[PDB]
């Protein structure tokens, strides 16, 4: 390869000999488009005039009032698409024409990652087929409406269990037979190398961004940075420009569900074990015979049963720290942001806030300058919290 | 490992190929599945292909997936694999005998003591269906350590650099864009462990072709567990079946 | 009064006495604020870190591949809250805080002016009341859940109609006694002087970041800015900066529903006839009695009876040109955008984008630089286009 | 217009103030309309303040919307309601009658032709609720032209320019933060057409008081609505129970 598959012990390509072939190609595609001062002109002028990049900073003091804590939150909620994972999408469409390619493969669970394929294809002129679980299918009705709006060809699969892992694998059968014209859209910062690395690099303008402002706000960096941690993307993009700035702290919310010791959580970073499953060797939710299990969260878009490889190895050597928060937890979070600053976050994203929300609640009168990755908007979650309430 | 030396040698004497059935440990259940076996051998099967259970069979095609899932339901677990493979070693001593596996199942409780198993069972190859020759270093030399048979798949788009890889890695046998002969005698060139073509292998022409072309034999996967998908209504003709189908398939690769 | 109510013959306070001191002291207040340059930065501030301005001036290029018009969108559906609606909310809400105020009152149909006053007050610190019909209540649960949740009290009507009208008439009566304390949030460009001007002026920053905008990109003035009017607002915002430039055409699209031979739209401009109500004189839906009707449109955010002022006098005087777009034509457009662009508008923006669509169509061979003002995103609008196809 | 100048003087002469009632005309009926007002003329009322249906009393209160609504059901018209006009005033001669106007029904088919038919079916005065002095200019005018006096509401936000303003421009009567006595002696001050009082004029206390602070009587708006909308199911009572009521806030004008 010519960049290292590895995080440590974390990462590598697991993927039958058929499917190398695709992933040297792309890797080398990757290499070709970083030093390539067009492809980045292109990308840049489509996050900008497209996505609505640079997103906002937004200083939230009525949640902070009568505490020494100051918060912010960077706003990928008013990114085109409703969340993060439109920077990534369309950098990796940008790759699938560099290719050649005309057509994109993928795959969805709880739909954002659907859409953000659907839309970028059809900007772009590529022909989108998306491979989902019939049972979230039959779920996430209106993102299924959504990407076939868009043109998308939403396929449902039925293989087993008929969710997110089953449709991994039909994307992926799909891929080794039609990689020379079709590509591979990776939703998260996961699965075999150069994705984790790829999907970090077109989502790493979130904390490139996010320092630009606090520097410019505050004249200093934050003393910490706060994400969820579904797959690892918008974690990853938001850290990655601070890794080196050590004095800065970098803290990724994993979902607690109904609570660790419940076994119901989607944590497996730090409550799962090694495993070598998509494509990847990396922290997995798994029975103790090797079987993988399924990951729950009242937010279906953290219910990875893995984790990407970056953050395995930033947490092994002390440079990440991760934590959890419940289902509970981030509804509170959710309703405090609603009525006190007039922004619905999306339940993935209210995870990191909820968490912020503790650091700050805990020790109220301890002074810190935090950051929290609003990831995504919440108006697709105004009803599953009006079941809850 | 040497069981494969001697079945290959013993095939050459006799001079035709190896006609290698597939098959899922515990499809459509422990018992069904023991007699299924024991009517492949009976039929002439020189090897036997077995795969373990698996989350989700990463790497496999729908027809597997649904053998996989007829496993499960019927409660079928690795550790249950590893004692229906004991009992075929016990019956059948020089049958040579490949696994099918994901690295999650190998990985598990440790790499060298899975092969550790496997050679305490009686098993003489794995095959670990996602892991390429760039990440086989520990399975490999796991595999040797116990003596058994580090089986790699040469794909289609495979180069010459692949082709010596496997070449030197593999043992017990070579899981066969480019021209067949092209592949098979480069194969043979950089003394790779036997070819035997896996692609497509369900009707007796396919078997005395792939014979032909050179390989060492032919894997029929997928065409086994159809018999049984058919006929799982009725488990005494789906033995019948399956009778019927090795038999002419091995007939097709006597020369 | 200390600015011109009126816009020729159209505009006024026909307001009841007890209501005048409330208009006068707003008007005053408004006239303070706009010469106030603390105003101005606050307010700034305020759409920039936290609206997310200014928003992405996008080309679409494969919508209009093949003919010779060039064709940009505002892109008021980044806006914070998903439609320009929140630009004046804020000024308003910082309006009534100018004003020592703490309370603020509104009503709404649609829902979308109830959510952007909740959040608006919500970030404020503001106490907001907001009227809703009770037809509209259990129509719009959504956007009813939405003000909830950022703390507005939802009051429904069920006066007659118990609709926006009978909400509008609660809200005033409210106003009448309370004025002294809490401030009317009208949501849109009309209804009593100072209204319609104030409106404007809190909108206006779309035509002139337009104006930088495609200055910037083309290096000229576009040959056309079309946008939907309901009562206005979106549409003035983007006229306002270019009324001086004459060579712009200033195209205003008003609902033709089922169609206007049918009776069935919400055309009143164009097809209706000057009435009072409302507190102004503008044209309407009315009987030949006099009694004001009911505007249709496919879009509710399009069903107010009558229009702005500014724009019932821009049209008399030659300046601005309104048309009419179909349901059929708005579903056409929405269908459009999201397969050719990636982009789901709202079927309000739909109309707008229509309009162009067939100046584009009609005269393929025409070169042209159109800007349509694209007011807000569709999800909200997935439901109603999945129900009709 | 003169109608009023004479029942303001012969009010003087028996030193009593005025009762006026308002009530919705079509209201629950065109029927039971014309009897209802004319069971306030003989119960004793000095004048009537009527109200013209329209599509939503953009100044009015939810009795008086609830009033309408019940208008509407029954196809009430402004068209009809000039009939009953033309007909209560056949029957009664010299009892003042104001017309309680929102200003797009006035506007409708033109300001003047609307002052005109109010001056053909024998109407006194014409209050456009929605109209302030600020924009009453083409509305007072045209009252003017027509003999129709053109009624304001002096509300109690009201100030020094407004009161002058109101008391120039206003005939037959004005519609009544600040001291009682201050508006009504600031009134008399600049000339101001005799003051009502019509805020919640709901007893004969009321009356009386209204009478003592120097206002030439009242306005009881609602309240005839309320004996109204309670009685709707027995027309008969309803009569009978309006008549009562008008006589007891009547006698309490009565000094
Ligand atoms: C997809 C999603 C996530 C979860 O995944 P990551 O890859 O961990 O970033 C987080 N936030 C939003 C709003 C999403 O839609
Ligand atoms: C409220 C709304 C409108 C209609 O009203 P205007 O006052 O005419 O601008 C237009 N577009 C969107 C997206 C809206 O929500
Ligand atoms: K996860
Ligand atoms: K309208």
């Amino acid at each position: 390869t010519l960049l290292n598959p590895y995080f440590g012990e974390f990462g590598g390509m697991y993927v039958p000999q058929i499917l190398m072939p695709a992933l040297n190609q792309l890797e080398e595609a990757f290499v070709r488009a970083q030093k390539d001062p067009e492809f980045q002109a292109q990308f840049a002028d489509l996050l900008k005039n497209y996505a609505g990049r640079p997103t906002a900073l937004t200083k939230c003091q009525n949640i902070t009032a009568g505490t020494r804590t100051t918060l912010y939150l960077k706003r990928e909620d008013l990114l085109h698409g409703g969340a993060h994972k439109t920077n990534q999408v369309l950098g990796q469409a940008l790759l699938a024409k560099r290719m050649g390619k005309s057509e994109i493969i993928a795959e969805t669970g709880a739909g954002q990652h659907g859409v953000a394929s659907a839309l970028a294809s059809a900007l772009l002129g590529l022909k989108c087929r998306i491979y989902m679980g019939a049972k979230d299918v039959e779920r996430q009705s209106p993102n299924v409406f959504r990407m076939r709006l868009m043109g998308a060809e939403v396929i449902p699969v039925h293989s087993g269990s008929a969710t997110l892992k089953d449709a991994c694998n039909e994307a992926l059968r799909d891929w080794s037979g039609s990689y020379e014209t079709a590509h591979y859209m990776l939703g998260t910062a996961a699965g075999p190398h150069p994705y984790p690395t790829i999907v970090r690099e077109f989502q790493r303008m979130i904390g490139e961004e996010t320092k630009a402002q606090i520097l410019d706000k505050e004249g200093r960096l934050p003393d910490a940075v706060i994400a969820c941690v579904g797959g690892g993307s918008n974690a990853i993009g938001m850290f990655a420009d601070f890794i080196n700035d050590t004095s800065v702290g970098l803290i990724g919310v994993e979902p607690g569900g109904h609570g660790i010791e419940t076994g119901e959580h989607g944590a497996p970073l730090k409550h799962g074990r090694v495993g070598i499953y998509f494509g990847m060797k990396a922290p997995m939710m798994q029975t103790a015979d090797g079987q993988i299990e399924e990951s729950y969260s009242i937010s279906a878009g953290l219910d990875f049963p893995s984790v990407g490889p970056q953050h395995a190895y930033l947490n092994s050597i002390g440079r990440a720290d991760y934590v959890s928060i419940t289902d509970d937890e981030a509804l509170e979070a959710f309703k405090t942001l609603c009525r006190h600053e007039g922004i619905i976050p999306a339940l993935e994203s209210s995870h990191a806030l909820a968490h912020a929300l503790k650091m700050m609640r805990e020790q109220p009168e301890k002074e810190q300058l935090l950051v929290v990755n609003l990831s995504g908007r919440g108006d697709k979650d105004i009803f599953t919290v009006h079941d809850i309430l | 490992m040497e069981r494969y030396e001697n079945l290959f040698a013993q095939l050459n004497d006799r001079r035709e190929g190896a006609f290698v059935p597939f098959v899922t440990l515990g499809d459509p259940g422990i018992e069904q599945s023991l007699k299924i076996i024991d009517t492949l051998i009976d039929a002439g099967a020189d090897a036997l292909e077995l795969g373990v259970p698996f989350s989700d069979p990463l790497a496999n095609g729908p027809t597997i997936q649904n053998a996989n899932l007829r496993a499960f339901a019927a409660g079928v677990t690795p550790a249950q694999c590893f004692e229906m493979l004991a009992l075929i070693r016990e019956k059948h001593p020089t049958i040579p005998i490949g696994l099918l596996m994901y690295a999650n199942l190998v990985f598990n409780n440790g790499i060298d003591a899975f092969y550790a198993r496997c050679e305490q069972v009686g098993v003489d190859s794995v095959l670990v269906a996602d892991v390429p020759v760039e990440e086989s270093a520990p399975f490999r030399q796991a595999a040797l350590r116990h003596n058994i048979a580090p089986i790699f798949i040469c794909p289609p788009n495979a180069d010459d650099d692949l082709l010596r890889q496997v070449a030197s890695y593999g043992r017990g046998y070579t899981y066969l864009a480019l021209p067949l002969h092209h592949l098979i005698e480069k194969l043979k060139e950089y003394h790779a462990a036997p070819a035997l073509q896996g692609f497509g292998i369900s009707s007796p022409e396919q078997v005395s072709a792939a014979v032909r072309a050179g390989a060492a034999g032919a894997i029929s996967g997928s065409a086994i567990v159809k018999i049984i998908e058919k006929n799982l209504a009725s488990p005494k003709q789906m033995l019948a079946e399956l009778r019927s189908f090795v038999s002419a398939m091995k007939a097709a690769s006597r020369a």
